[PDB]
DNA sequence: ACTAATAGATTAGAGCCGTC
RNA sequence: UGACGGCUCUAAUCUAUU
DNA sequence: ACTAATAGATTAGAGCCGTC
RNA sequence: UGACGGCUCUAAUCUAU
């Protein structure tokens, strides 16, 4: 008795090349923000992070051409996959704190890049889908959004990066409703007391179908699929979870 | 492709020195430890209040065989499971009549009239504890619907704050609860319809009801000698006191010749003052100069290993401040339990989720456990949907990992207050959350009880 | 010439309603008023204490033969007598080691190591209280022979009064008491020999042990309707404080519609300071209209009449605040019962003297009565000297002489302390005297237990 | 059925004309006793409270000559059984209260006058025969002083007046101990220890006719005895006890 | 100095349903 | 508060970067 | 003013004993 | 304090100089 055992995490098989920290004094002033860009970058100290070139930013940024390359700090980001960064600069934990505020910023710009709307939850953001992007209201003979009663269901994912096991992206997914598709219902008692009813009738096999559907729709490659951070380096995600081993299987 | 170690069951352990894996099912068969003759019970309420209460317990001694299911279809009747006689008969009843509890329905002021609901409840229940010669056992009260409907601070915990002075054990229902056929939703059938699982439904009041007046239904097996578990819980108290005030409980798991001793040290620590979840060095030593006399008080020496629990982890501050108030051969060690870690794992086939026991090692340190699933000695999952898998990490000084996930799991084994197969939590943690959660209602208790029975 | 007029015995009830006049022969054919199945006993002692409280919770399980029926009846058994069990079974044990014992015992000052003694009692039968997850019907203390020999205020009177704020029943037991075989004098036979008598002996101690946890043997039947009862002790106390403070304590004996148990309104007054034993008119408004009230809760109405026994005379100063303090249709009585008249009646022909139920009528006012000496019934002597009558007067108020006596006949009948045929005073008094005497050892009670098992 | 019943009273037949109150205003002695007088007289304020008249105290008071019959206060005895005599003076009640104070002050008298030694307590005084006194301690066949061990018992009477349900003599009666009748034991404790020795062999007929037989002893006459309160008036007390017919009996 | 900072990474309440 | 899940919704803290 | 006054009359303590 | 009789031995109070 064994069991193949596929998860809900989502492993990251190839990992940009070096974390690239500019050095923008006085390019930027205290009142910038950078959640509007398309690339993930924050701010450290009087430094920039980002894996992409100067010039990627100077699309929005004009004033940001005079930056040159022998101003960028570059850092190995294996070298803090194995947790051996050690500098007074800047600490490992902070590193890796960067790392996953990178990851999850650039998640959402591929997700808002996808024709996958939105929607604001209490502490993260989840995707839903709609009917228009769609063949006969199924992906990979799984349903993937359904009419019930008066109202329709969306599937959605809502995914974090973490850092501690290993470079993961860690997906988390639940359903969202509509009235016509379109328009949501705006009332979160009856939006949460409607997905318990319809949640409850489901299961095990059919909650795991319609996770793997979303990716493989969201995956860019049979194999795998790359997070487009940047035009020029990438991360790349595999469309298949991280599986384990279940060495017991079900007894009667 | 990442293996996944599975723990064996917890093995809890029954009277005549027999054995048996789960509990509701061995309780079903096989009885107590300890015999308790009968259960002298009191009942406060309305006049309604007994009628529901009398045709419901009337009703609750013959075997009331569940229906559909493979589960738990069975309840062999109460005194035949526990040895122990006890029914209509010796029903002590103090009258609220519905004219004074209702002149304190109506009240605006929400604070005053939960208050005085409770004072009118229990000043009967203190006063036929002193001023009769009859003697009671455990109480029972009931409330209407429109009582918690409309004045509810929180009712149940006033209630039982201000009677741990008295140490009299009681147990709180609702005309909802007990006599569910009673009120009926007139737009279709009863709103808290449980009549399919009603045959174990009894299980748990006839369960905790037991607890609350000597009861030791079952015992843990498993545990090894001279290790001392200590579950640590952080509660805050907010309303009308300081919400920067964080408390503590405290747990033990100690054997003494045989035995599992469960009381729960409460010795309660106000001290965290800035609204975080650590201990000052001050009362750090507090926790186990206490806790370990505890032990020593209870065994004649000291404990060789500690399991200390904790659903925050610790920081170096609080461990020198506990290791210094310790001698060389009681080593301490902090676990930290984490139920924040959403990872979701599936399965190819069957729409059933996992199993339950199969845990995942991280590192030596760090690992994941199950402690829901699909179980399979009932044939139907213990939590329909994908549960989240406990993430149990060991924090400071050093223990064998897999060891300590197995006594994660030789804690939530035994929850006395639910008459469930397994419990998703270390009871260690669960029963200390409801400590924190009474001893924070009232704010003159001086030395509190230790005994479960009266939370 | 003077012409004595006779009140038959009091009828008195049992299960079902028997109808018999004697109180062990009626438990012995019937059972208690109410069934309370299993009496889980705790026990506190010295280690070696504990195994003859071992030896005697068998004893008392088989039948003991006193003597002829006639003269001391037969004990069938706690089992038989009082449908309860009560066996070796549940018994909960707190070891008391010897050594600490003697270094108290070795110091001169009496008045502190009384205090640390029974402390050390105490510390166990707290904490065991709270911080235990046994249920304990009674706790029994068992007392070395040499602590009361040499070390003793009063062991027995510090040690009620200091548990009474918790509320648990406790029995003392000295070896003298069980291990009286053991025990023996070297030049001759136990000092506390009672072999002949040893059979009822344990009935008294049964009964006792009935009362301490829930116990509701038997009801008096001739209760008069819609009346109640005051009994009056005027104790004092000198341990230090003011040089002479007078204290008092009364009781309720009210009826129900069946059957009615009664408490005492205690509320001790130590305000009297002359050391004259009279009661100013502030206080006495307080305790008859607390035990008026007190009424209220049980039948709805004023009592109609409500009875004053004391052992001292009222003073007019007096009985005026207790009328002024009463409605106008529920006429009030004060009838006093001394033991200070020396008048001892004589039977020329026979060597045995005056039976029970007699009384001397010396005016409508006052009267005497005899309650001890060689009772016909079961043709021994209470008394083997001749017996002192109890004088009745009815200092205030006015009604019916035989009443009072009919009705004093009553009171006389129940002494749940001892169960014998009946009381050479009347309950209210008696158990005014403990009551008075508990509460007298440490000032510093709030509310004391309103019932009497606690005392 | 007929039970009679003898109890320890002794009802008085007799009461003499009136009671004598004699004014010592200004005459008597400021260190003035009347416990040396041989007839019973209390002295309070300048009263005299007594039955004698003034020139039979004369024999050692010759100062007492000066006094004149106009300042004799007498009271009739028979208001004292129903309590008529109210008086600023001498209150009713304290009429009673002087009688039977006076009373037992001429019953310690009679006894000193009687052979017989007497035993000093803090309340009483009980009053107990010497072996020898008639022969073998045996008045009227019955037994009144024995020899126990080494211990000899002696049978003894306290006696108080007590006027509340009518006048009479109210008696009580216990045992006393010595060595050979002559020297009285200075331990109580065994006093007490003897006097419960002694008590376990006795019951109701011989507690009655022992107390019976000591009174017949002290009898003046045949069916009473008087007591010296005067030098001619007495007061005539029943020798036999008040009897009681209980009509109520049952078997011995 | 602290100032609110914006995402981390931890933390407890608290309401809401289904289901055993 | 029968009791256990499950999410949803709020709230707070320490870490650095402003 | 009460100084103790010597008794009656009440009351409580603390000892000791028995157990027909 | 097993308990409930019976005495012993102290003591104080109030009612009157």
């Amino acid at each position: 008795k064994e069991e193949i055992y596929d998860s809900n995490w989502l492993s990251i098989l190839s990992f940009p090349e070096e974390l690239r920290f500019h050095e923008y004094n006085w390019m930027l002033p205290k009142r910038f923000d950078v959640r509007e860009l398309t690339f993930p970058a924050v701010r450290y100290k009087n430094y920039l992070c980002t894996f992409a070139w100067a010039y990627d930013f100077t699309y929005h940024l004009p004033k940001t051409e005079t930056y040159h390359k022998s101003k960028t700090i570059r850092i190995p980001t294996e070298e803090i996959l194995s947790g051996s960064y050690d500098s007074n600069f800047i600490r490992n934990a902070e590193c890796k704190r960067l790392i996953v505020q990178l990851l999850n910023k650039a998640f959402e710009l591929r997700m808002k890049d996808k024709e996958v709307q939105e929607y604001e939850m209490s502490n993260k953001t989840a995707y839903w889908l709609e009917k228009g992007k769609l063949e006969k209201d199924k992906f990979e003979k799984t349903m993937l959004v359904g009419k019930q009663k008066d109202k329709n269901w969306h599937f959605a994912i809502s995914g974090a990066s973490k850092l501690y096991p290993f470079p993961v992206l860690m997906i988390s997914s639940h359903i969202f409703f509509t009235a016509d598709g379109k328009k949501l219902i705006d009332s979160s008692s009856v939006q949460h007391s409607s997905r318990r009813r319809q949640g409850k009738n489901w299961w095990n096999n059919t909650w795991r179908t319609k996770l793997l559907a979303f990716i493989k729709y969201l995956s860019d490659d049979d194999t795998s699929f790359y997070l487009e951070m940047g035009s020029e380096e990438k991360v790349f995600v595999s469309n298949e979870p991280v599986k384990f081993k279940g060495n017991v299987s079900y007894n009667i | 492709m990442k293996e996944l170690i599975y723990i064996e069951e917890p093995k809890i352990l029954f009277a005549h020195g027999q054995k048996c894996t789960d509990a509701r099912d061995g309780l079903a068969l096989f009885g107590p430890l300890n015999n308790l003759y009968g259960i002298k019970s009191g009942v406060i309420g309305t006049k309604q209040g007994l009628k529901i209460f009398r045709d419901y317990l009337d009703h609750i001694q013959k075997p009331i065989y569940n229906s559909n299911s493979i589960t738990r279809p069975m309840f062999p009747g109460f005194e035949a499971v526990f040895d122990c006689k006890w029914e209509s008969t010796g029903i002590t009843f103090k009258e609220v009549t519905n004219e004074d509890i209702g002149k304190f329905l109506y009240n605006s002021s929400t604070h005053k009239r939960t208050y005085d609901l409770v004072s009118l409840f229990i000043d009967k229940i203190i006063s036929a504890n002193k001023n009769e010669d009859e003697n009671v056992d455990v109480w029972f009260v009931i409330v209407p619907d429109e009582i918690y409907k409309y004045c509810r601070a929180q009712f149940h915990d006033q209630f039982k704050a201000r009677l741990l002075k008295h140490t009299i054990p009681t147990q709180i229902f609702r005309e909802s609860t007990l006599a569910w056929r009673d009120f009926k939703n007139a737009f279709g059938l009863p709103i808290r319809d449980f009549s399919k699982i009603e045959g174990h439904l009894a299980w748990t009041i006839s369960t905790a009801a037991f607890y609350k007046a000597g009861g030791k239904p079952w015992k843990l097996s498993d545990v090894r000698n001279g290790v001392c578990y200590l579950g640590l819980v952080y509660k805050k108290v907010e309303k009308s006191k300081n919400p920067r005030n964080a408390c503590c409980a405290a747990q033990m798991f100690l054997d003494n010749g045989d035995g599992t001793v469960f009381k729960g040290e409460v010795g309660p620590w106000y001290n965290p003052k800035n609204g975080q979840y650590h201990l000052e060095p001050k009362e750090a030593k507090a926790l186990l100069s206490q806790s370990l006399q505890s032990y020593k008080e209870q065994i004649g020496e000291y404990p060789k290993e500690v399991f200390i629990h904790a659903k925050t982890r610790f920081n170096h501050q609080e461990w020198d401040a506990f290791l210094e108030v310790t001698p060389k051969e009681t080593n301490l060690v902090g676990v930290t339990i984490s139920k924040t870690k959403p990872l979701k794992l599936y399965k190819t086939e069957g729409d059933y989720t996992i199993l339950r026991g199969n845990a995942y090692v991280v590192n030596e340190r760090s690992a994941f456990l199950w402690t829901v699933g699909y179980v399979p000695k009932i044939q139907t999952a213990l939590s329909m949907e994908v549960p989240n898998p406990l993430f149990i990490e060991i924090n400071k000084g050093e223990a064998d990992i897999k060891q300590v996930l197995k006594d994660i799991l030789s804690l939530t084994k035994l929850n006395y207050n639910a008459c469930i197969f397994a419990d998703g939590e270390p009871v260690t943690l669960r029963f200390a959350d409801k400590i924190g959660e009474i001893l924070t209602a009232s704010t003159d208790i001086k030395t509190p009880p230790l005994a479960f029975k009266y939370y």
